[PDB]
């Protein structure tokens, strides 16, 4: 995250760590006690399924202060329709083997219903994006969990106020951009996956995935996140679905 | 209904024949007798901040 700050220690709840062999991979969003929903560019290069780890409850990577629920990722569910390497699509499903036990730190975010969504909060001006990715481009990551609050674009507005690069990749229907073209705050790679939360009437709500863009807070370039509204029936019938051998699920979508 | 002002639904809005809605509200919620607000039945309810709503 660029030019935003320290969320409080318990105010992102739903954040998720995701670990590999230890290593910080990406975010992630609890949206109830068994399933956590992130970005399918996080597994493009996985290669033993079994050292993926979610991390609830995390705030300050250089210590343990007994908040943190650590759980093995049982399964990974992506679009049948994502392509690895490429920007649409970047949504994946992810079954923890053991649920979390929810406390004062670790609580799900609202996976809001499809119609809720589109018509009312994708006119939520600003939302919340968080994460412990780079702090700069080309810069360290954050230890502490950092937050910062981007207000939404109409796809148009995303592409008549950005800078005319060549080999761009368009903005689908499966996406939409959020932040500021002056190159000062945005979300980095190191937050993939983690959550655009939307605030309406005292609740927040899970409206987008941190995705792709081009450098972290590049000047002409808005953030793109991936949009969760049109997944909601995927995901609603996935967790429905009972698990299956092998981590990694290739789910048809629609 | 639903399409203007999310019906006065807090959380979410059915459409039914003619001028009818029903506001309805996600798991660990209960709807109240106005039709429209959603109040928590659990300890952590999604989308709310423990350390900000003890506050
Ligand atoms: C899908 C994707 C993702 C990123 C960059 C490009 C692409 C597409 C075009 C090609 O696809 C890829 O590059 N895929 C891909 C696969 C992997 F396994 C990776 O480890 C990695 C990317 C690492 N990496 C650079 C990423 O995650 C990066 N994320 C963000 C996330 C949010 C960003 C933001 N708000 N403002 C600026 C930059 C941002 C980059
Ligand atoms: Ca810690």
């Amino acid at each position: 995250i660029v030019g935003g700050k320290v969320c409080p220690k318990g105010e992102c709840p739903w954040q998720v760590l995701l670990l590999v062999n230890g290593a910080q991979l990406c975010g992630g969003t609890l949206i109830n006690t068994i399933w956590v929903v992130s970005a399918a560019h996080c597994f493009d290069k996985i290669k033993n399924w079994r050292n993926l780890i979610a991390v609830l409850g995390e705030h300050d990577l250089s210590e343990h202060d007994g908040d943190e629920q650590s759980r093995r990722v049982a399964q990974v569910i992506i679009p049948s329709t994502y392509v690895p390497g490429t920007t649409n699509h970047d949504i994946a499903l992810l079954r923890l083997h053991q649920p979390v036990v929810l406390t004062d730190h670790v609580v799900p975010l609202c996976l809001p219903e499809r119609t809720f969504s589109e018509r009312t909060l994708a006119f939520v001006r600003f939302s919340l994006v968080s994460g412990w990715g780079q702090l700069l481009d080309r810069g360290a990551t954050a230890l502490e969990l950092m937050v910062l609050n981007v207000p939404r674009l109409m796809t148009q507005d995303c592409l008549q106020q950005s800078r005319k690069v060549g080999d761009s990749p368009n903005i689908t229907e499966y996406m939409f951009c959020a932040g500021y073209s002056d190159g000062s705050k945005d979300s980095c790679k190191g937050d993939s996956g983690g959550p655009h939360a939307t605030h309406y009437r005292g609740t927040w709500y899970l409206t987008g995935i941190v995705s792709w863009g081009q450098g972290c807070a590049t000047v002409g370039h808005f953030g793109v996140y991936t949009r969760v509204s049109q997944y909601i029936e995927w995901l609603q019938k996935l967790m429905r679905s009972e698990p299956r051998p092998g981590v990694l699920l290739r789910a048809p979508f629609p | 209904i639903c399409v203007n002002e999310n019906g006065g639904c807090e959380q979410y809005c059915s459409d039914h024949t003619g001028t009818k809605r029903s506001c309805r509200c996600h798991e660990g919620y209960s709807l109240l007798a106005d039709g429209v607000s959603c109040t928590p039945t659990v300890e952590y309810p999604c989308g709310k901040i423990p350390i900000l709503e003890k506050r």
